[PDB]
């Protein structure tokens, strides 16, 4: 599995991000990769909120979330997709756990 | 309040 984890705490705010599985996976352009794939988590879906505004209000509510598949492009026109779930925990302070997972297909 | 290029350097580095 492709993926890269976030914390955020309860503003939403991501205070780190680990990026152990990208660098294991053998393939040059993961920067590019998690920075792509945040911006695209980010951003308004038309008319509704972006995933990642969507996700924060449930997972702040309900303790989980997750996002259905976004899609974005990297630097040399590669199409890929991921999608996120997310998870309230209380260890401090609470925070909120993300995985960003990778398909490339 | 998504976060900047700044932002993700600062993350991506630490």
């Amino acid at each position: 599995v492709e993926s890269f984890m976030t914390k955020q705490d309860t503003t939403g705010k991501i205070i780190s991000i680990d990026t152990s599985s990208l660098r294991a996976a053998g393939r040059t352009g993961w920067e590019d990769l998690v920075r792509k794939c945040i911006y695209a988590f980010f951003q308004p879906q038309g008319r509704e909120p972006s995933y990642a505004r969507q996700l924060f209000q449930e997972v702040m509510t309900r303790g989980t979330a997750s996002s259905p598949s976004y899609r974005f492009i990297l630097n040399d026109g590669t199409m890929l997709s991921a999608h996120t779930r997310c998870k309230l925990c209380y260890p401090m302070q609470p925070f909120i756990m993300g995985i960003h997972i990778i398909d490339r297909e | 309040l998504p976060p900047t290029e700044q932002d993700l350097t600062k993350l991506l580095l630490e």
